[PDB]
């Protein structure tokens, strides 16, 4: 109804998602998803306020209850959001994957009457077809999309990027049966395709953010303040998080560009507010700017003013997961190099990464320590490593040489928590790198860790400087 | 002597009683004018089916339907069409009671356990032939009852 | 454990002295918060017993009662009188519905003996006669619900869910 | 609309009819004969000669031998050497269809269309504001006739109003585009 | 019969304009949805067939179960990629049509204006209407006698009608569009794509993870691959009226009501239009 | 021995309401109900049908459970409440073939159980198209007007 | 021959003391009687310059300001800063019409140059606090239409339709 | 900072002496890459004067005038006719939107008083005779788009477009 | 609160001197729009005492009293005369509603004593003799309207209403 605020953006490396999980297909080419950042800032708005909530009250609502407190600027089921975003990436025009032509008839040649798995990889600066029946043919080929030999180097170093690309680099081709040569011709074409695509990788997308606002939703009881409170989550989400793919692990960090307001009495506490960013000169003021955000909206800023409707519904501890934002953890320091930082996250963030095998010993902490702050990771019971010990490292009860419990871990009385932390494969990672810049030629390397509700009063303390000294070690 | 003219009277007093706000009368009135030639054309079955998918049986709204067939103080709560096709879902059942043709008892032991409507409809469904017949003079009297007396927007 | 008893809501007030548990627990079954009752029991097939009026066990199923369900246990002075039960709290006719109940109560009910010795002839009795809603508003709903004129101000529709929502059948013997 | 293999021109959707239809017209014109110093003889010619196949799926101007209609009918069809071009001029095929099959394809060859009415406040649909519509689709024909009783206006009528009328608009939902229609007048057509 | 429904994706790639897409996509459901069934030796033994590359593939070896629903999960995106690239625009039809439509309104002494409309970003109109909607449970409003997309009169009118109300008034809004005592003043048309610079339809996908859950534990993706129109398809569709005194408001609420959306989810900015021209013509 | 649509509708809805423990479970058959006939109509029966069976998942276990359901008033639609109630609307059409005489029970259960089977059943459909099509969806209005007469809106 | 002045209709009224006539001529476009205000006005691509306030040329089809036409021109110590036009009667954004006019009418607008000194970022205004309205009452409707509250005791409708019929955008600063 | 131009497309060869700058900055908002224009303005209300053609003021919102943003000052020879005005860039509705922008313009329209001597109704005007299309690219998309001949082969591609898109209204007085 | 004096119309003049708050308020209740007296109310088991006229008790609800109800106070030398009234606005039987009131007031009623020693017989009495309503529309609705006699010489419009509404009863004695 009415433009209310306009970001210009820029996120590095971001690993947006398609239909096809890249940000290029045969039809367009999007770097940018709308629906992503929406996404995202509605999740932020989540996280902020269960930090506002347990700041204040130590109570923490579940997700639900949250999102229908601010179904009248998000939207839900029964309200149209009154928010609309509208991206606008500068060069946006038709650009689409096209490959002009591929030279097989090699590969189907060494394929016919076997059972082979057809493995590629584009490093040597040419698209080589290794064949696990013992041959490897290179593959000439020509695209449309010119892979820069920057991006081959940050995909083939960054060990996170090629083990993600396992899933997008080979198929296991059957011809023992009939099998002609055009349908495995368009196998391969397949195959070529979805690997290629994968480099579409580009550093520094920029793209400007509006935000409409529709001013007939009136303020209804409290709209106002929970808009503001929805902006203040936006400003987070664009100083703490990417868009994309791996944000936990500095892809798609954004950066503010420009902030500029259009009805004041709403956001012109938000557009200074982002000015205070554009210029960083050292780390510590950016760690001060942060926690100068983050207490704003703690106590001084708006107020216990929403909260105290009775629509929001406390979390079952044992059978919620819900995240907030804890100030204390909130390491800065200069990157000098974006690609080898990125590179170095998974020192950090790996069991066996020389990082943390440098900061944490006795391995079993260490598994522990990413258990519970490195997102899902696959244990299973067959070589005693994962029997007690971890199982020890977690335990509520039992001991306290852990800094860290998970609240309803038992030993051997896995009821919810138990499989949540060792089953569920779709857990995000507390630990989170994030990369800053500025106008100026400035670069941070943000670490933090979001709080969970499932740690028992974690020791807040020993994972302080476990961080400090992480972000040391990747940078 | 047409006594399903007095029978019109006394079901129309109790649900012109039942419905508090206007706009849940004039809503009655729109269904009394519109299911008896619906029930005229299409049979007594498919318009009992579309008057019980419309009037949202729940305990609820049954129980303040139940109470209505004692206490000339119940009421009808709910959005005006709801009542209004749970108004004449009572109007029916009504005429239904009396005229013998479904015993009271087993017509409240049906309303309030769920596991039991469905028996009423099957009932219902046996007797459709002869409620068809029936049940045309008392619903014309019910629809001029409603037009001569609710207002209409 | 968690005990509740059934306060009937008749115009026979036995009612200033029936409970001494008013609340006792951290909840209730019934509510009120500005929109009326809530969570309001009916039984089927009683009928009250106003010279002291309790449930007397009849067999019609259009004799129905409606009353208010409190947690607590009555008076200590009873045990001899009542039947208490357990039901999985979705085995129990609740109208006004408002949240989900702990799927295990243990339920105490007023109640008299059969009395096989006059013909029960029920009656259905509302509950109009406002100097009748006034002493029930005062006497159960003040004591058990002190939310009255404390939190709850627009008494105004509370004294109308018991003028429209409640109703029964009387002995009237 | 159809789906057929085996075809040179392809057919995105095909008219449809069943002899029971044709039966009506041809009683039509039948009764307006014995009724009016009319003789339609064109019409019925073709008409019969198409009733003469009668008890058997037909297609009259394609070479469609088999067909899935309306997504859920196959139908096998067979030629017949009639082809009506003056009824059907965009020589889209005509298929004649036995009584038993042709009610449903027919019937499911009506256009369903939802609408809702939108809360202006949150901008949804309002509580039970959902309905739909049926529409019979775009190159629909019908046939009817005007009968006209001796009279000096009834001159007039025929020859200078009918003679001028051509597109009319039938039905409802007329802001919604719904009800154009043209007349064409088989005194001039056939 | 069965053969019709094993060539049914042949005659996509091969007609590619020609064939009804509803019937089309209807059909292929039945291929969708008895996938592991069309996939046991019943694939008629064909050579162009899509369904052979899936007896080429090995996703598992181990379980044939998971390996039958990985290979539906490609498939389902293999059919909308076919569906996008294959059916293309050929908006001759609709340029006749609505030349014809334009020439009838004009002998009925209509004042006819046609606006042609380009979309901005991908589009979705009819998202609950059946196409593809047993495959991708997602539709898109689609005339099946036209073979086309297209935007219902009904939907313009309500968006015009809403701004119209939203600046003028529910009371000019009803001068206008008339109540329920009087009718409206203005018709619309349907709108369909006249013209395109490439792919009428293309793939999308939606995955949601934190809808209606009540925490992280509760959080998991569910993609939905669905099709959607593509950016810079032009569409048409012609408003005419007899009132002279009612094309003011048309006029104005034209341009700016296409700037937001006009179909689904234009709160994440999808169905955005631009006023690509406004004709008016008078009846002289 | 002949029941109208909305008596054969009226005990099936009997049968399939039994089935259904968990409440949500009905709820999501309320929605299946209110918008599966209309998809019937634009999509036809058959291609619906399958999608009706495909969104059941019949898991060889909701499937024998399904089966029960058509001999005995003790059986129970056990599953996750999304697929229970396609499972249930699937009986509901299944149970309208096979008591219309139009298809044996003997050869839907094993066109439902095993792969070649289904393929000729989409044969026989397309066999039996008018035959079904003809009256079916008066079944399906009488199914539709139940559920959203003794389910509670969610 | 004739002449009219667009008044408008903001929150923010210097609209006292502008222009001259009150009666003028037999008859004016803007009429209040029996149903509500007719013929009301409305100008595109302009918003107001509240702060004794004036037609600013925008070119945002977006921005729009309605208002009221009434005879006269504006104080004659003018044809420097107001904007003159000529239009036949047909091209007018007239809102709310009973009768139109002699096919050429000549308008006043309160204009002013669009001051390319600062960035004319509008913002959209209703006209809400009743106070407003009745002083606008006092304002337009009475100096120009006294015939309310000698005539026209509908004051309720036309106080309902400014709530209605006017919403502008202004500048803000 | 940064100034532009509207120079509108009428048949008229009456858009020809209307330049001052050939660039002056980094930049032109309209585009012609490869696929026709780009960042087109329209200006609604808005009649043209092909006598001496500027752009006139109406009253009508069916009157409006297409035309590109060329980057510049207008001529040194006004501060009597032209209207300059500053806007944040989303305050102009521009046609086939291939970019961004920077969120505040200064642009200058060619501007004619609205000449109240005479009734100003207005007519549309489409651009064909594709002559003045051929002989339009040599004026004005050869001496400021003079990638026409550099790059550029594709000029049907704008051919196509000027025949089809910058049409306009005039009061072929 | 709004308070509202009411006023019986009889052929007779008693009614000169009765009223002196002829508006005060804001609004009233009794209307003339384009089509007559609106809003009028009626009043049942009461006749008019011409000698001295004012509405006596009676227990007929045969007779009854139309009435104007307008803004006022009766004469601030009253509370032994005159019945006060405060009734929430839906007890009023109004007659020839056009607009709703807000749900309360306070309403003056000319009273007078019963005199139970004559046989009250009252008779029904129609205003006629258009002398009557030519006066009683200057002692009435030109004293208490200052609207109309400058609106409408439809004045006999509202005659032919007095003529036709308000009939009446009297005691005869």
């Amino acid at each position: 109804e009415e433009l209310l605020m306009s970001l210009k953006l820029k996120a590095l490396y971001p690993l947006t998602g398609g239909y096809n999980r890249h940000s290029i297909n045969p039809f367009y080419e999007e770097l940018v998803r709308p629906t992503e950042i929406k996404g995202l800032w509605r999740w932020w708005n989540r996280v902020l306020f269960n930090t506002l909530a347990y700041s204040t009250k130590g109570k923490l609502y579940t997700y639900e209850s949250i999102d229908r407190l601010f179904e009248d600027v998000f939207g839900s089921e029964n309200k149209k959001s009154a928010v609309r975003l509208e991206v606008i990436t500068d060069e946006g025009n038709d650009n689409r994957f096209e490959l002009s032509y591929v030279e097989l008839d090699k590969v189907i040649d060494c394929l016919r009457n076997y059972k082979r798995k057809v493995s590629l990889d584009f490093i040597d600066n040419t698209l080589i077809a290794e064949i696990e029946g013992s041959t490897k043919i290179p593959i000439s080929f020509k695209s449309n999309l010119d892979i820069d030999k920057i991006i081959k180097d940050l995909v083939h170093n960054n060990k996170l990027l090629s083990f993600e690309l396992l899933g997008f680099k080979s198929v296991e081709i059957d011809a023992t049966k009939i099998s002609d040569k055009k349908i495995l011709k368009e196998i391969l074409r397949d195959l070529i395709t979805n690997y290629l695509e994968y480099f579409n990788i580009k550093q520094e997308v920029t793209f400007t953010l509006n935000i409409y606002l529709d001013k007939s939703r009136e303020h209804k009881q409290n709209f106002e303040d929970k808009l503001k409170f929805a902006l203040y989550s936006l400003l987070v989400f664009i100083l703490l998080g990417g868009i994309g793919r791996k944000t936990s692990r500095g892809f798609g960090s954004l950066s503010i560009i420009d902030v500029k307001c259009y009805d004041n009495s709403i956001c012109k506490k938000i557009e200074d507010l982002a000015k205070n960013f554009l210029k960083i000169s050292s780390g510590n003021e950016l760690k001060s700017k942060i926690e100068s955000i983050l207490d704003c909206i703690k106590n001084s800023c708006i107020d216990t003013l929403y909260i105290e409707n009775n629509i929001l519904s406390e979390i079952d501890p044992k059978k919620n997961v819900v995240y907030f934002i804890n100030s204390d953890l909130f390491e800065v320091k200069r990157i000098n190099d974006k690609e080898k930082v990125l590179a170095n996250i998974y020192k950090a963030v790996s069991s066996e990464g020389c990082c943390i095998k440098s900061i944490i010993t006795d391995k079993y902490v260490r598994k522990s320590f990413l258990i519970a702050f490195g997102g899902y990771r696959k244990v299973e019971k067959d070589k005693g490593l994962d029997i007690g010990f971890i199982k020890n490292y977690l335990c509520e009860t039992c001991e306290t040489v852990s800094s860290f419990n998970i609240v309803d871990f038992l030993l051997s009385e896995g009821s919810f928590m138990s499989d949540y932390i060792l089953q569920y494969e779709h857990r995000n990672s507390l630990l989170r790198f994030k990369l800053i810049s500025d106008n100026s030629n400035n670069s941070y390397l943000i670490g933090y860790i979001l709080h969970s509700s499932y740690f028992k009063k974690i020791d807040i303390k020993y994972v302080r400087c476990i961080l400090e000294k992480l972000t040391y070690c990747v940078i | 002597y047409e006594e399903d003219y007095k029978l019109a009277l006394e079901a129309f007093k109790k649900v012109f009683n039942a419905l508090t706000h206007y706009g849940a009368k004039q809503a009655f009135r729109s269904r009394a004018r519109d299911l008896v030639e619906e029930i005229y054309n299409s049979g007594f079955i498919p318009t009992f089916f579309y008057i019980i998918s419309k009037a949202e049986l729940n305990s609820d709204s049954l129980d303040s339907l139940i109470s209505l067939f004692s206490s000339d103080n119940a009421i009808l709560r709910g959005s005006d069409e709801n009542v209004s096709y749970s108004a004449y879902l009572f109007i029916i059942l009504y005429y239904l009671i009396k005229r013998g043709i479904i015993e009271q008892k087993f017509l409240i032991q049906a309303l309030r356990c769920e596991k039991t409507r469905l028996d009423l409809i099957d009932k219902l469904y046996n007797l459709a032939p002869i409620i068809s017949a029936k049940i045309r003079t008392y619903l014309l009297a019910i629809k001029r009852l409603s037009e001569a007396l609710i207002e209409a927007r | 454990s968690t005990q509740r008893e059934y306060v009937f809501i008749p115009i026979t007030n036995s009612i200033t002295i029936d409970v001494k548990i008013t609340i006792g627990g951290s909840d209730h079954i019934t509510n009120i918060d500005e929109r009326g009752i809530h969570n309001v029991l009916v039984i089927t097939g009683y009928a009250v017993d106003e010279k002291n009026g309790r449930l007397v066990p009849t067999l019609d199923p259009c004799d129905y009662v409606k009353g208010i369900l409190v947690a607590g246990t009555p008076q200590q002075a009873q045990s001899n009188d009542f039947l208490t039960l357990k039901l999985p709290a979705n085995k129990l006719y609740l109208i006004r519905k408002k949240g989900n109940i702990s799927d295990d109560l243990k339920i105490y009910i007023p109640y008299s003996s059969p009395d096989a010795r006059n013909s029960m002839k029920t009656k259905p009795v509302s509950i109009s006669d406002d100097t009748i809603v006034n002493n029930i508003i005062k006497e159960v709903f003040d004591k058990i619900y002190n939310i009255t004129q404390k939190e709850k101000v627009k008494i105004e529709k509370v004294k109308e869910d018991i003028k429209e929502l409640f109703s029964y059948y009387a002995l009237e013997q | 609309r159809i789906i057929e293999i085996d075809s040179a021109k392809p057919y995105v959707w095909v008219y449809v009819t069943t002899y029971e239809l044709l039966k009506k017209v041809k009683l039509y014109l039948d009764s307006i004969s014995q009724l009016s110093n009319a003789s339609f003889s064109n019409l019925k010619n073709k008409i019969d000669t198409i009733l003469a196949k009668e008890g058997k799926n037909i297609t009259l101007d394609s070479d469609l031998k088999s067909a899935i209609l309306n997504e859920d009918f196959y139908v096998e069809l067979e030629a017949l050497n009639n082809k009506i071009p003056s009824i059907i001029n965009a020589g889209v095929p005509l298929l004649v269809l036995e009584d038993s099959i042709g009610r449903e394809v027919i019937n499911r060859s009506l256009i369903r269309v939802r609408r809702i009415r939108i809360d202006r406040d949150k901008k949804v649909v309002e509580t039970g504001g959902l309905w739909s519509e049926e529409y019979v689709p775009m190159k629909t024909i019908f046939f009817s006739v005007l009968l006209g009783k001796e009279s000096k206006e009834s001159a007039i009528f025929a020859s200078c109003i009918l003679r001028n009328l051509r597109y009319v608009i039938l039905g409802g939902k007329e802001t919604i585009g719904k009800g154009i229609v043209e007349l064409r007048w088989v005194k001039d057509v056939i | 019969a069965i053969d019709f429904l094993v060539n049914i994706l042949e005659l996509i790639k091969e007609k590619q304009c020609n064939i009804n897409l509803f019937s089309a996509i209807s059909l292929t459901s039945i291929v969708y949805n008895n996938f592991g069934e069309f996939l046991s030796n019943n694939q008629s033994y064909s050579t162009n067939n899509p369904l052979l590359k899936y007896h080429i593939i090995i996703l598992n070896d181990k379980n044939k179960t998971k390996d039958v629903e990985e290979k539906r999960n490609i498939f389902k995106r293999e059919v909308a990629e076919l569906i996008s690239r294959n059916f293309k625009l050929d908006g001759e039809k609709v340029r006749n049509y609505f030349d014809s439509l334009k020439e009838v309104l004009k002998s009925l002494k209509y004042t006819i204006v046609d606006v042609e409309i380009t979309t901005r970003t991908r589009a979705l109109i009819g998202v609950s209407t059946s196409l593809g909607k047993l495959i991708f449970g997602s539709g898109i409003s689609f005339d099946p006698y036209m073979n086309l997309p297209y935007i219902p009169a009904s939907e313009i009118k309500g968006i015009v009608r809403s701004y119209i109300e939203g600046k003028l008034g529910e009371q000019e809004a009803e001068e206008i569009f008339g109540n329920e005592e009087r009718e409206g003043n203005v018709n619309f048309t349907d709108a369909y794509p006249t013209r395109s610079k490439d792919f009428l339809f293309v793939p999308d996908v939606i995955t949601p993870h934190y809808n209606g859950k009540k925490s992280e534990a509760d959080a998991e993706p569910r993609p939905v691959i669905h099709l959607t129109i593509a950016p810079k398809v032009t569409f048409r569709f012609l408003i005419y009226y007899k009132r002279e005194d009612v094309g003011k408001p048309i006029c104005d609420s034209m341009p700016i009501i296409l700037i937001r959306g006009l179909g689904a989810r234009s709160s994440v900015g999808y169905s955005l239009f631009e006023l690509r021209k406004i004709e008016v013509i008078k009846a002289a």
